[PDB]
DNA sequence: GTACCTACGGCTTATGAT
DNA sequence: GTACCTACGGCTTATGAT
DNA sequence: ATCATAAGCCGTAG
DNA sequence: ATCATAAGCCGTAG
């Protein structure tokens, strides 16, 4: 739990450090290596995580660590890790972990995500080099107007520093809790799961 | 840098998902039946050159070639999907002929993907029959910088023959295997009559047909599934009573999918269990002679309840879900029987037309060059000079060109049609004049084109061009010679790969 | 059919153990200090095509085909020595450049063999040059159906500039790395007089050098190493005291081969046992700067002695035993700096030799061939007569070798060496003969060969065949001409790939 | 131990079942899928074994499976599987780790040894095809007076059936305890390996 | 050299509850 | 998607014993 | 006051 | 006397 994977940093008092959830040994490595050292912190996870509406069992727990590490869990009472981000790759199982790592966070602690402390991450997608002209593309409009990195695990860590946890150049993104609708209620039903896609 | 964002991006993201299962992962399509990784395999071994009369292969080279070039998404599940190809019992025409422990009915996993060797079959080439000709359209690969083919030039109706199980995210299908000359027998006759009904096609169509032979119970399953697109179907084991000149049960063969190993021991547990009486103990006699499983019923028993029993609790019976979903034009739809042959027989007209367009061409082409070689093979001595005389190589070719040609009278075809479409009106009105392609051609001659024994050959192959490309624009002509084609194509086919029926279905 | 055997036969197989494994698994060689594993994967490297000027490529095609072709001991190991090649602290000049995560000194393993990408390095083609000359022997693969070089045509000494360690069954070996200009320096000194000592060498070449840089305290340790072939040698790292305008312990670089986690957390650990006096806290600030560990010196203390025993008592100083064990002529021997060199020259100038001697024998056909093409371009009217007549290629060229030819005085070396060894004197005794070879020649020109812009280009590429042909066979006459050859491409090998010493040698 | 490896044939009386020992799932398969159901048995293992010279301690147990399975050590009080044969790889790793089994056969049990129960397997070596022509080879001198297979698990088991575990083909081989010498003291002391290989 | 954990839908069996 | 167990020799540290 | 014994680590391999 | 609920397995993928 505390040891094992997680690298915390120097710095103690909340409210000012940052935590990063990843895929684990292809990217932890190179974000371990390329981070800052004063208030940076790294959990890597392992593949995949189970729902939380498609099977519901207060005993049904496999890897909690989030659990123990972020609080105690009851959120206010501690409240650790004032900020923190959420970075995954830009294939489609990237979304598929985002939408459940999302989920998970609204139906466990609806505090947590509506005070404003979860943050979402905008790795670039393409590196343009013509000659000495070098482009960092971010976006497929982007690409549209003007080497395809298919992992965080790939790119040189000083290039992550400059491109993805720079406290200057970065480019977050925050979420809030505007209505309180039943999207996630038709996300497992087999049912709107079988009408929904309907895009034509 | 902090914009504000809304929480209904979740939503977006999830979709992409969604997107990306149904068309590019699980569901095959109508037109060859094929999952894109097995398509991708398939292109990578053909493109490395292994062929079937060669000698085989380690799996390393073409695992390793695939996760390379055309599918990044790591080793483990390729290497499964292979193994899953070359088993026999899972297959009913294996395509990947292999050498190696690929495990058996008993659920033991196969070997590691360093001892293994692997090769196509005779019948994977029938899959790929004319793939260079420009047949169908290529798209790039994960970084645009390859080509891959979207559809393979079929000759076997394969999503009949073989079928598919996937899962997507919103829909799931599942279709059983058929026989080969059945199924050729039934696109003859939608071939013969274009208004065929269902009960035809049923009439040459028996039923379905296993790996692993097995007998069925219900005809209404069946038709409820190919009349409309969902159904049940029953499948029983074979076994039968005996009693020497005590009574004994003897089972020759399982179901589709059932582990044995599994099964024995779940009946070990029932007969402990109490839960089912009349068994004394249970014996395996498999060998290379046939599965052949043993049950020694307890005296004083008819046996028969006995068997009864074990085909309602027993594993011996199960049932299979038919359920045909795949891709049309890119998006799932349930579709039955004729159109899967509808879809099937467009396929291939489309093919043999693009194939006769781009032969046709290039034997143009051919015989383009080749008048032209003739006409400077008839003079052959003031050629001599001017090149002599001409000092520069492109001055020679700028002077073949100014001049008209004499056209010897040894030399002098169709009224057209023998000359190529991008060329203008002004080459060829004997008079004669050239081309800068064909000034090079001449220009690339050698001295073993000059004997009495090459102007012959010429000539021939002069006159088969000219035969082939008019046989060529013949059968682009009109239909009833392509359809006849296809008909001759299906029937060849028919002959090479048939065999018999496996399982047997009896009605209720 | 059982036969009774001795229990002896224990011994037998055993034994042959430890002959595959002395041999051909771990001690490198004294020619190009190179384990197979290294040999094949470059070799590999090199047959794919992928030089250093050209795109990336993934690890899984390399990987694939050294395990399938030339190296049947798994994957793991192959991709671990892989990973250890393209480290940089690692080898004092890396061979293979790559892109994505090779770990760090953190202890942090690379990433999986499907992101990271490899090419060859610029030095890397330095150990492979002049490959396909036919420099050494080639041997069969696993089985027997593949070519593997024997030894490297090596230019670089690498057993002394990147050294190896490797554990045999009743051997083991360890060498330190150097400098590339020192050594270089060394040998131009040997070359210079062959009969030098031990002291010169000493004087030429200081001593070892490491990746990461740091001081070496004992002279006698290396003394006693070179001198006779084993000896230990002490590592210190650097630090210093500091003060502002109170104490404090500054670390810039540590020993080799060193977790740098593990250093930090055992001096924690120390602290918290009370074992060591006058340390309050510990902290990193290791950036893209350089490493830098700060040390808090506790109030009241003079730290020096802190640092003394520390000294004393951390990995901040370590031992090294230098032992040098390496294969001769395939058995290992204990062999000091003076034999290594020898050895490395000797290959040096075999090599040499046996390059001339190649590139000679092509010339020489080339000019066996060109000749004849001119003397046919010479006479060119009858040779069309005599083509034109003949009707059978077979009976033309029969026809161009029975007769003599004239040998236009236009057309007309050496007293002799412009024609082969196996050719018989019966051929080109102006009087001249044919030969079947030239015949076919002959009659394999083009068009294009008849202008007045190539018959000047084969004069010219005539006399310069032969004066390369003089070149070689001088440079084969003498030895001080290959010497001097030696000299300069070594020379040039200095200029190109130099570089600065990085530790220093304080005496104690 | 008793489960999850070992797969006991049907017969019960001893002295007429069998008993092997190869490499785990590369091999077991195969010798599985080709072996006889009635008085044969298979017992794969990982990987290699530690010597019991260089490191004796009898706390030291890691897998232990043989000394379960065979016996209950005190060996001549069960006798059960009254044959055993190794059988292992053409490869040096198959004469390495069958010499580390015979060492542990001889230093732990010498009765079992003493009484002719040991038997070590001869598989080919070589499959030559001239057209209809076929022949194996099982030596190097035979291959000298006249395909490579490097792993048990790599020919077809029918293949290994033929030529391996045939009571009418096969060719065994038998193991004696002719004297008491000190080989097996040279085995492991670093100065008798350093002289013994002087095989010039 | 080798074992465990997850997602997606449609089928069964197994079990205690109106 | 990820962690453990073994062999080979030559160096250190760590620990209780004549 | 000195010494026999037991542990980690380095690199190609199951 | 009948029914709502919870578990395994099949195949490409983290
Ligand atoms: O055997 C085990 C047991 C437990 C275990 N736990 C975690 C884990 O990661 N692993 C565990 N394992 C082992 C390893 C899984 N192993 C599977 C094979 C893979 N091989 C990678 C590979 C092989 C080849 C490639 C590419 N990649 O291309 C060329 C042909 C061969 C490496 C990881």
């Amino acid at each position: 739990g505390l040891p094992g994977k997680l690298a915390d940093c120097q710095e103690r008092d909340p409210a000012l450090s940052e935590l990063y959830l990843v895929e684990g040994d292809s990217a932890g490595g190179s974000a371990k290596q390329g981070r800052n050292r004063k208030n940076q912190a790294i959990l890597p996870l392992k593949g995949k995580i189970l729902n939380v509406e498609k099977a519901r069992f207060d005993k049904m727990l496999s890897s909690q660590e989030v659990a123990t590490l972020i609080t105690a869990l009851y959120n206010p009472d501690k409240l650790r890790y004032h900020s923190i981000i959420i970075m995954t790759d830009a294939d489609v199982d990237g979304s598929h972990i985002r939408t459940l790592l999302l989920t998970f966070f609204y139906r466990q602690m609806p505090e947590i995500v509506e005070r404003g402390h979860v943050y979402i991450a905008q790795p670039p997608l393409y590196k343009v080099k013509k000659g000495k002209q070098e482009q960092y593309i971010k976006d497929d409009e982007a690409m549209d107007q003007y080497q395809r990195y298919k992992g965080l695990g790939e790119m040189n860590p000083e290039q992550l520093w400059e491109t993805t946890m720079d406290p200057e150049s970065r480019r977050m993104l925050r979420v809030t809790v505007k209505d309180a609708i039943a999207a996630d209620q038709l996300f497992t039903t087999l049912m709107g799961d079988a009408v929904e896609p309907r895009r034509a | 840098i902090t914009p504000v964002n809304i929480e209904e991006e979740l939503k977006s993201s999830y979709l992409d998902y969604a997107m990306s299962v149904i068309v590019g992962r699980a569901l095959p399509d109508v037109r060859d039946g094929l999952k894109p990784v097995h398509r991708r395999v398939l292109y990578a071994m053909n493109v490395l050159g292994n062929d079937w009369n060669k000698a085989y292969k380690k799996s390393a080279r073409v695992v390793g070639d695939v996760i390379g070039k055309y599918h990044p998404h790591g080793d483990s599940a390729v290497y499964d999907t292979i193994v899953r190809m070359a088993q026999p019992f899972s297959l009913r025409y294996m395509l990947v002929d292999g050498q190696g422990n690929f495990g058996s009915i008993d659920g033991d996993s196969a070997a590691a993907m360093r001892y293994t060797e692997i090769r196509l079959a005779k019948i994977a080439h029938e899959l790929m029959a004319d793939l260079e000709k420009e047949t169908v359209d290529f798209v790039d690969n994960y970084d645009g910088t390859e080509k891959i083919p979207d559809v393979m030039p079929t000759k076997i109706p394969n999503l009949l023959v073989n079928g598919s199980s996937g899962i997507a995210v919103g829909m799931a299908t599942n279709i059983p295997p058929h026989n080969l000359t059945e199924v050729i027998n039934g696109c003859l006759a939608y071939i013969d009559d274009e208004d065929i009904s269902i009960e035809g096609l049923m009439e040459h169509i028996p039923g379905p047909d296993f790996p692993t032979a097995a007998i069925i119970n219900g005809r209404r399953g069946i038709e409820e599934a190919y009349r409309t697109g969902r159904g049940k179907v029953y499948i029983r084991a074979r076994a039968e009573v005996e009693v020497d000149a005590r009574e004994t049960i003897i089972v020759h063969e399982i179901p589709y999918q059932v582990n044995k190993a599994r099964l024995i021991e779940k009946i070990a547990e029932l007969v402990k269990e109490k839960r089912v009486e009349g068994i004394s103990a249970l014996r395996d006699e498999s060998d290379k002679d046939g599965m052949r499983i043993v049950i020694e019923v307890k005296r004083d028993a008819v046996g028969e309840v006995v068997l009864n029993n074990l085909y309602s609790q027993t594993q011996l019976q199960v049932s299979f879900g038919i359920n045909m979903v795949a891709l049309h034009h890119g998006q799932p739809k349930i579709m039955n029987l004729k159109d899967i042959i509808a879809a099937f027989v467009r396929h291939r007209r489309e093919v043999v037309t693009r194939r006769t367009i781009f032969e046709l061409r290039k034997a143009r082409d051919r015989a383009h060059i080749l008048e032209a070689l003739a006409v400077a093979l008839a003079n052959i001595d003031p050629i001599i000079e001017l090149i002599r005389h001409a000092p520069t190589p492109a001055e020679a070719k700028t002077a073949l060109v100014a001049n008209p040609w004499q056209l010897g009278n040894v030399a002098a075809a169709g009224d057209d049609a023998a000359r190529p479409e991008w060329l203008e009106p002004e080459f060829g009105v004997g008079l004669y004049y050239l081309t800068e392609q064909q000034a090079q051609a001449i220009l690339d001659l050698r001295l073993q084109k000059l004997t009495g024994l090459e102007h012959e050959k010429l000539l021939d192959e002069y006159k088969e061009l000219l035969d082939q490309i008019a046989e060529l624009l013949r059968i682009l002509g009109s239909a009833d010679r392509l359809m006849e084609v296809i008909r001759e194509e299906l029937e060849l086919v028919r002959e090479q790969f048939g065999d018999k029926r496996r399982t047997e279905i009896t009605a209720n």
